[PDB]
């Protein structure tokens, strides 16, 4: 069929939907950025959830 | 030559038979 | 559960308790006279090769689908297309066939060519529907079929 | 014995200007990941430079209010000060005077010249001016510090606050590969991928993280 | 494990020996592709029903004389895209069996290869292809069995029906009789109840 | 690149199963025969030369067939 | 009784505690689940498994090499992984895995 | 030993027979890597035998499974013994229990 | 814009392997920099010494016994293992031990010697059974670091796994600190536990004299 074989699975997919998932009233919400190197600098130092 | 392929380790016993009437030679 | 309709709806076992489908019309042809399961080999003789590959296709997709699986109609096309291969001659016209006889499809097409080619008359023939079981061993090469199983007869 | 392998700082590639690949092998087992964590936190959160850090327009007293004018957003004005770079020689705090009318792009080459001040990128576009008749007059703050220092944390009635990104270090990482020397195959290799702002090229940069934690541990080594 | 090892066999040694020979045989005829649905959630869509097969005849939108896609074209996902646009019913499509080539099946009955992502080319066994896509599944759900613990794998028949949106009723091919009280009682074996909006 | 994948190798031929191509007469000249790779070797060994060749397009059926010709004569 | 054996022991009830990453000395963000748990060695060692023939000694009525670890016999291409090679197209490698 | 287990370890390690167990009371009079000397009490010594009890351990001997049987004596000098004691454990056996 | 350089401020020994070390003053941000790299050069890079041969008289391989001693050859090796000993100016040593007579054969045994220094007297060899029993060994013993397999290393001499790292356990931690009216500023306190062969100050300086040569290479030519 159509789809694809290689589908990340198992430990790929925990550690993805944890990156995308958003909670309320996290360390650092309601903050605007420049881009996405910004939020890897904020996430890394500790400033941001 | 007859010690197989990778595994090694120390001979710990040694056992002789030989055939009746025929005397032991040596290390036997 | 599932996986022996799957087997004999490709081996083209009998229902064991055919429904009447009206041979000719005048009621018209392929309709149905008493219900019951249908058999593909009267789907087949009363309305042609898209029927029955249509009804095959419809009930092995119908099993597959419940466990989730998904396969691409083509395949089991390919394989109806696989079972019916050989035919059966109503008229010898003008060609070496005599009466009755079960023969490959493609030669019967060639010689059908040939002699419309040649300004003769050509045979009339209709299909049959073989399990892939018999399919397998009736045909032309003999060592696949001797590779296949039951040696002793094929050889 | 006391004595280690060294690297020797094997390759350096530059993707661009301010883009750069270094690749050092071999290395210690577990090593790598040593020096690659103490140079990132030390690059990311430590390094000393110069940047922006508030700025007034008269016009405008909110964060969330709107003039008229302009194209661009206040939030977007506030992202393109916090974008661009300065470097300063001897003063500590400096004012800057940016004031604009016409219509058109609005870039770092109509802010008023001063003494100290040097603008790396004068390409970079602050707004907008659709009207014309329309002006913009505002004043920036410069201050040197250390690292990032969120708005949100320090907090003039028009005085607008912007998150101060000190630190010249744009975006830095590294990865560990497996390196082998002849019957040895348990050592490492590092590979360090970093891009800067344009105040200073990466190696300086890596330079200064390097002679900084050397001096931190100048004081307990015996020789 | 031991049926299943049986049956793909039986598929590979009775479907091996068809391959790619010719390009395009000529034909004109083909099956109608429908979508499908199991009691209102649609299970295969027309587009995936038709991707990757090529046309038969008669594809025109539903405008009188009027043609949206011409003949003996591959349909791709900007072609699939534009008949969900003006939603077609129904699509007419050659298929491998009403092929006129001899010892083998040509290029364009057969349609795109899914493996690829293009049309077949010449020289793919497509037959032992099929035998292991038919194959593998039965196998390796059989050995994937004792996973879910032995639970029975039962649903609920349903005892009734509801329609889960609003349209006109449909009954085909439907004999039936009026009880007292009035309502209709399903006396045929084979009645089809078809939900169809405004 | 072209030691990962050949998909721009085989967008010039247009055909997967005419490798033929690249390993029958070109890759065993160069390996057997005096012939010179065309392209820079980058220690790359034989028959990711090859491809590399008509990934770019100095190789394909017809001119490895008009050069067999020309050293037909004499 | 596990929570009041715990409690009385001085540990966490609930059984999870705060870990921190060995490479870079951070605390990992959410409490994991930690604790004593009894392991067995069995009997399948990669030491014995392991097995490689490049050239050895051939069977005598059908000219093929032996089968098993013991013997230093290669490995068995049966006609699951001929059908496979088949669907690939492959009529090389199959010719060279047949005859040569 | 399994810091969790079932209690069923004693009565499996004591059955299977790897074990050495004492068929007499007493004291044990000699300890070592090979040999155990119990001196067995006074009321279970028949009126004409010695009262002594030897045991000999086995030491490295190979098993079906090409593994090793040893046995390692768990007493010291002049410790007291009853009937049923564990003398010694033999493979995968820790003070009369099964350890995995 | 002025950085503060800490200093090793106290020594604490809470008994006579487990220590703690206190740095002072620190930087915002650099507490954990400079612990977590510590910790990492500690537990791996650390100089020890270890026994690498064992001879006995009376044996011949691991897999066999003796008379009159109660352990097996295979735990009187897995017992040396675990030995402490601390050695001056030689890179290689030998040593001597002789008993005979009932009696836990402990490590007090070995035959007092200049230079090497035993930690742990009342460390356990093995046991004696029998009067007329003795028993003699020689050790030799190394100095390396890291973790030396035997098999990766006459008819009687027996190799055992080597073992160098003398640091067992490692564990740092930040606190608040109110210096020189700075609350920007922290102290780091770091336990160690070892088995008493190395001293505190001098393997904290060890290991920075390490980093610091690792890091020279960091000047980019
Ligand atoms: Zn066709």
């Amino acid at each position: 069929n159509g789809e694809p074989i290689i589908v990340p699975s198992q430990d790929v997919v925990l550690g993805l939907y944890y990156m995308t998932r958003d909670c309320v009233n996290a360390k650092g919400e309601g903050m605007v950025l420049t881009g996405p190197k910004e939020a890897e600098r904020l996430y890394r130092s500790g400033l941001a959830s | 030559l007859r010690v197989p392929n990778g595994v090694s380790g120390t001979v710990i016993d040694v056992q002789v038979f030989t055939r009746d009437g025929v005397e032991k030679d040596k290390r036997a | 559960g599932g996986l022996p309709r799957v087997a004999d709806l490709f081996e083209a076992r009998r229902p064991k308790e055919p429904a009447i489908l009206a041979e000719i019309s005048g009621v018209e042809r392929g309709d149905v006279i008493s219900d019951g399961p249908e058999a593909p080999h009267d789907i087949l003789r009363l309305r042609g090769v898209h029927a029955v590959t249509r009804y095959i296709v419809n009930e092995v997709q119908d099993v597959y689908r419940l466990q989730g699986v998904k396969i691409n109609d083509k395949h089991i096309e390919v394989i109806v297309r696989q079972m019916l291969r050989k035919a059966t001659i109503v008229n010898a016209g003008s060609s070496d066939f005599l009466e009755g006889e079960q023969v490959e499809y493609s030669r019967v097409k060639i010689a059908n060519r040939e002699l419309e080619a040649n300004g003769k008359v050509g045979a009339t023939y209709s299909r049959d529907l073989l399990g892939i079981t018999k399919a397998s061993l009736a045909t032309e090469s003999f060592i696949s079929a001797a590779s296949f199983q039951e040696t002793t007869r094929v050889l | 014995v006391t004595e280690f392998l060294k690297p020797r700082l094997v390759d350096i590639e530059q993707v661009s200007s301010t883009h750069a690949k270094v690749t050092l092998e071999p290395l210690e087992r577990g090593f790598g990941h040593t020096l690659g964590n103490a140079l990132r936190r030390i690059l990311l959160s430590s390094m000393p430079g110069c940047a922006v850090t508030e700025v007034e327009i008269d016009g405008v007293l909110h964060e969330y209010s709107t003039k008229e004018g302009v194209q661009e957003d206040i939030l977007e004005i506030l992202l393109n000060l916090k974008g661009l770079a300065v470097r300063v020689q001897g003063k500590d705090e400096v004012i800057l005077t940016l004031n604009k009318s016409g219509i058109g792009p609005v870039t770092a080459a109509d802010i008023t010249h001063d003494g100290d001040v040097e603008i790396v990128k004068p390409q970079h576009v602050i707004c907008h001016l659709t009207d014309e008749n329309a002006s913009i007059s505002m004043r920036i703050k410069v201050q040197r510090g250390r690292g990032y220092v969120p708005a949100s944390t320090r907090i003039p009635i028009g005085r607008l606050l912007v998150d101060a990104c000190y630190s010249p270090v744009e975006r830095i990482a590294y990865n560990v590969e497996a390196a082998r020397v002849e019957q040895r195959t348990d050592l490492d290799k590092l590979v360090i991928e970093m891009e800067t702002n344009g105040t200073i090229d990466p190696e300086e940069a890596i330079r200064r993280a390097a002679t900084i934690l050397a001096e931190q541990l100048e004081a307990f080594v015996d020789l | 494990t031991a049926n299943s090892g049986y049956l793909t066999r039986r598929l590979v040694d009775v479907a091996q020996d068809l391959v790619v020979t010719e390009d395009d045989c000529g034909t004109h005829e083909g099956i109608m592709m429908t979508p499908v649905i199991e009691g209102g959630d649609v299970k295969e869509p027309l587009r995936d029903r038709v991707l990757g097969r090529v046309t038969a005849e008669d594809v025109l939108k539903p405008g009188t004389a009027d043609i949206l896609v011409p003949r003996n074209t591959l349909l791709h996902e900007q072609w699939c895209d534009l008949l969900e646009e003006n939603s077609v019913d129904a699509v007419k499509v050659r298929s491998v069996v009403s092929c006129d080539t001899d010892f083998g099946v040509c290029a364009h009955c057969y349609g795109r290869d899914l493996a690829r992502g293009h049309i077949i080319n010449k020289g793919e066994a497509i037959g032992v292809i099929a035998a292991q896509s038919i194959g593998e599944p039965g196998t390796q759900l059989t050995m994937r069995t004792f996973h879910i613990g032995g639970a029975a794998s039962r649903a609920a028949a349903e005892s009734s029906i509801q329609v889960k949106n609003k349209g006109s009723i449909k009954l085909s091919n439907v004999k039936s009789v009026v009880n007292s009280s009035g309502k209709l009682v399903i006396t045929s074996r084979n009645t089809e109840l078809k939900l169809i909006d405004e | 690149m072209a030691r990962v994948t050949v998909q721009d190798a085989v967008e010039k031929i247009g055909n997967r199963f005419d490798l033929v191509l690249v390993a029958a007469r070109r890759a065993r000249q160069m390996q057997v025969g005096g012939k010179d790779p065309l392209v820079p070797e980058e220690n790359d060994k034989t028959t990711v030369i090859a491809l590399r060749e008509i990934e770019e397009g100095l190789i394909n059926n017809q001119i490895l067939d008009v050069r067999e010709r020309q050293e037909q004569q004499e | 009784e596990i929570k009041e054996l715990l409690k009385l022991g001085d540990l966490p009830t609930s059984g999870q505690i705060r870990l921190y990453d060995g490479r870079t000395g951070e605390q990992f963000e959410r409490p994991v689940t930690v604790g004593y748990m009894y392991m067995l060695k069995l009997n399948h060692l990669v030491d014995d498994k392991m097995h490689a023939r490049s050239t050895g000694s051939y069977s005598l009525v059908t000219q093929q090499p032996l089968g098993g670890k013991a013997q230093f016999g290669g490995q068995r291409f049966g006609e699951m992984e001929v059908w496979a090679l088949e669907a690939y197209g492959a009529a090389y490698t199959l010719q060279e895995m047949l005859t040569v | 030993k399994p810091l969790v287990g079932t209690g069923m370890e004693r009565a499996v390690a004591v059955d299977s027979g790897v074990t050495a167990v004492a068929k007499r009371g007493g004291v044990v009079q000699y300890v070592d890597a090979s040999r155990i000397v119990i001196k067995v009490n006074e009321d279970e010594m028949y009126p004409g035998e010695a009262g002594i009890d030897i045991y000999n351990l086995t030491k490295y001997t190979r098993s079906n499974q090409n593994t090793c049987i040893n046995q390692m004596p768990c007493v010291s000098l002049g410790e007291p013994v009853e009937r049923g004691d564990v003398l010694a454990d033999g493979p995968s056996t820790d003070l009369g229990e099964l350890a995995l």
